[PDB]
């Protein structure tokens, strides 16, 4: 049968950096190979279309190319940028089996943090409550937020560029919860 | 249209109370819709197989029809084909010699 | 002894009846290994030879997945072909397809073979260096603009000189002790006076493999094809073949006729003479 | 083994 | 190219449901396939054109119908909670597909065992820190959308009326409330940075916004709470010189 495969499932790189990404398929007899870009909760989008006889497609920093001798496909990134980062899906159509995807990988291209300067800061509620969150703030790219470890306290994953600063948010209704022993990090 | 070429014959040299095969090698015919049955005494035989639809190079159809029987002295054996371009169905005899 | 393997598909509309009737059967030389009949209860490939039988699920689940993706093709081109003809929805019309590839003894491409027919009439074939198309009408002229624009002479190429031969070698060297066989012709001939001064004189030969055989009557040495009834090569349904050539001839003068018998199960060409 | 390189007519 | 409709719909255990797929294209092939969080496509079923369908990888739990060129619907007679995915239809003038399918928009299909669990955001915007203002000269607003269920939420930044990209980040995902417990409600924070001067301006509004995709209005509600329809939850916050 026809098994497309993309390993690694997901991927991490700083922002300048060039990336492949990988895709291998079962069946070598196929119509053509196509890379799409997947944002979240939204639709494909088709980044390169490579037909049987071609051997490689280019648009602009994106490069796919295709091996049916060892049944593989690479996809070159060049110059990576923080809007990069999105899922990329390998699909290969053919007869028996028509347009089949691989599992897909997750890409992170990290933001270059000229000047770190990582800090914990406290934030009141705009409208007239007691209700307060903590913010991690202006730490490098090579830090990491983990789970909390306390199930009456919630902390988010990191994920902002005013056109670059990462940021994590810790909150709980414990009275005290006090935001310098908030936090958590690699 | 191309009107079926029909041959009726045995398997092995035919011998009165030795178990055997009839066959009935149909050919040459266009299109495809066919009716074929072998006869003994004028009767349908139930049992019959045939083979998978193939053709030639010039497009004709050809089938394989076969059932397992016993020749006799006395018990007259056939195959009846059925096509378009026939005016009749066509029954041809067995003849072992 | 040189081989080939050839596929044949028939689809035949059945306007009213359902979907159309699509038989697919592939061949290695003279013998039949599978089958897919739309009709049947499997919807599978089904083996028809013994030694196709050790193939794994992987092949029966692609032969399966690429006959049915063939058949629903036959489906969609019945019905363009009926639009580029301006066929009524009511009258039943045929697509026929042929290919395959032939090796040498030695095993290597001899040459390789597409054709396409319509209601039993030429539509579209694949030329001898296997680079081009001939369409036989401007419909087929259609179909050949669009099958160039899918490279798909390239695709045929392909498969006729890659997996078509890598495959033909595989099913020769498992069936082997069937397919590589050579069983020469028994023969025999009969004398049957049709009137008090004729005579039908039949050669026969019988349990022969392959089917490819040449049967000759000659009168003192000349050859006599225009004046001899010859009946097409008839299979025994055992795997082995018939073939009988005939002769009227005046009573008295049967010796002065030899039958000759050519077939590569002989180490020794046979002429055969009334005894 | 099937041709499995499927252009419509 | 291919409508789909609905774009999203919550359906209860054992609930039916038919899911559009239009093309006007004259498509002889028109799919269907499912998508799983941080998985591939997966064909359901597919139709090589009018009046045939046939079964993909993973046809179980559907049906489908082609009784013209147009139309191919997927149907499911008995909603469970493995059929909780995003559904794209698609189409293509031939099987090779040269130019690629043609792919509708999706819908996001979310099964639950109560429709008494479905829940709106609560929403609130909490005001820069004092200690970042002096320390950066910069000024994060935080977003924090509590109590929602299902988990699709689309959260947006709108300073002054008009929708903003820049300074925003938002998390990849919503966490559990209640992380051991099945039907647990979703939490989703975002951030929108703006310079100390943007922020310390009283003329200044900053709103955000969260399009919560939630029951229909042909769902029956019994509960004394606002019926739980899919609808947009926000809280704005002005800026302050004081």
């Amino acid at each position: 049968a026809q098994e497309v495969t993309q390993i690694p499932a997901a991927l991490s790189v700083p922002e300048g950096e060039n990336l492949v990404l990988n895709c291998s398929f079962t069946d070598s007899a196929i119509y053509n190979l196509q890379w799409f870009r997947q944002d979240p909760g939204k639709g494909l989008t088709s980044l390169l279309l490579i037909q049987s006889s071609q051997r490689e497609q280019t648009s602009g920093r994106l490069n796919a190319s295709l091996d049916k001798s060892s049944g593989r496909s690479t996809l070159y990134i060049a110059a990576s940028q923080p809007g990069d980062s999105a899922t990329y899906l390998c699909a290969v159509n053919n007869a028996g089996n028509m347009l089949t995807f691989g599992g897909g990988t997750r890409l992170m291209v990290k933001p270059h943090i000229q000047n770190p300067d990582p800090a914990v800061y406290q934030l009141r509620d705009s409208k007239s409550s007691d209700k307060s969150v903590c913010l991690f703030t202006d730490f490098d790219s090579q830090t990491n937020v983990s789970q909390s470890k306390d199930s009456d306290v919630y902390i988010t994953d990191k994920c902002l560029d005013m056109r670059k600063s990462n940021s994590a948010v810790a909150w709980s209704n414990k009275s005290d919860f006090a935001c310098a022993n908030a936090f958590n990090n690699s | 249209q191309r009107t079926p070429k029909i041959q009726v014959y045995s398997r092995h040299p035919a011998e009165n109370g030795k178990s055997n095969f009839l066959n009935c090698y149909v050919s040459g015919f266009h299109p495809s819709d066919i009716e074929v049955d072998l006869l003994k005494n004028g009767e349908r035989i139930e049992k019959v197989e045939h083979s998978d639809l193939s053709f030639s190079k010039d497009w004709s159809f050809y089938l394989l029809y076969y059932t397992e029987f016993t020749p006799t002295e006395k018990d007259e054996y056939a195959c009846r084909v059925n096509h378009v371009t026939l005016s009749q169905p066509k029954i041809v005899k067995w003849d072992r010699d | 002894g040189s081989h080939s393997m050839r596929y044949f598909y028939t689809s035949v509309s059945r306007p009213g009846r359902g979907e159309p009737r699509f038989i697919a059967v592939g061949y290695v030389d003279d013998t039949q290994f599978v089958r897919f009949d739309s009709d049947a209860a499997s919807q599978r490939m089904e083996p028809r030879a013994p030694w196709i039988e050790q193939e794994g699920p992987e092949y029966w689940d692609q032969e399966t997945r690429n006959v049915k993706a063939q058949s629903q093709t036959d489906r969609v081109d019945l019905g363009t072909l009926r639009g580029y003809y301006n066929q009524s929805e009511d009258g039943s019309h045929t697509i026929q397809i042929m290919y395959g590839c032939d090796v040498g003894p030695d095993g290597r491409f001899l040459r390789g073979y597409r054709q396409d027919a319509y209601d039993g009439k030429d539509y579209i074939a694949l030329n001898e260096d296997l680079r081009s198309w001939t369409a036989a009408d401007m419909a087929a002229q259609i179909t050949k603009r669009k099958w160039e624009a899918a490279h798909a002479a390239e695709q045929q190429r392909a498969y006729l000189e890659g997996r078509c031969v890598e495959w033909l070698r595989r099913y020769l060297e498992n069936g082997k002790e069937t397919l590589q066989r050579t069983d020469p012709p028994k023969t025999h001939m009969t004398h049957h006076p049709i009137s008090d001064h004729e005579a039908t004189l039949r050669c026969w030969a019988l349990g022969f493999y392959p089917a490819e055989i040449t049967l000759t009557w000659q009168r003192d040495g000349e050859d006599q094809t225009q004046d001899t009834e010859l009946v097409e090569t008839r299979p025994a349904g055992d795997g082995t073949f018939q073939k009988w050539a005939a002769v009227v001839v005046p009573s008295g003068e049967e010796q002065r006729y030899t039958c000759h018998v050519q077939h590569e199960g002989l180490p020794k060409p046979l002429t055969l003479r009334w005894e | 083994e099937l041709f499995s390189y499927l252009i419509e007519k | 190219g291919v409508t789909q409709t609905p774009k999203f719909r919550i359906l209860k255990i054992g609930q039916s449901m038919t899911l559009q797929c239009t093309q006007d294209m004259n498509h002889n092939y028109m799919y269907w396939y499912r998508q799983d969080p941080g998985m591939g496509l997966k064909l359901i079923y597919y139709s090589v054109g009018a009046g045939i369908t046939d079964k993909g990888e993973v046809p179980n739990g559907y049906n489908v119908s082609r009784s013209t060129t147009e139309d191919f619907p997927l149907r499911l007679e008995s909603a469970a909670p493995s059929q909780t995915s995003v559904y794209f239809c698609a189409s293509s003038e031939t099987r090779g597909a040269p130019y690629g399918y043609t792919f509708g928009s999706g819908t996001r299909l979310t099964v639950v065992e109560d429709l008494n669990k479905v829940f709106p955001p609560e929403v609130a915007v909490f005001e820069p820190s004092e200690a970042e203002i002096s320390h950066t000269q910069k000024a994060t607003l935080v977003c924090l959308a509590t109590g929602f269920y299902p988990d699709h939420v689309e959260l947006s930044w709108w300073v002054n009326g008009k929708e903003v990209h820049s300074g925003v980040c938002t998390d990849p995902q919503p966490l559990k409330e209640q992380p051991a417990l099945n039907d647990s409600r979703y939490a989703l924070s975002s951030r929108l940075r703006v310079s100390a001067t943007f922020w310390q301006d009283p003329r200044n509004h900053f709103r955000c916004q969260v399009q919560f995709y939630g029951l229909s209005e042909n769902d029956e509600w019994t509960q004394d709470r606002a019926k739980p329809v899919t609808q947009i939850v926000s809280a704005e916050a002005w800026g302050r010189a004081d």
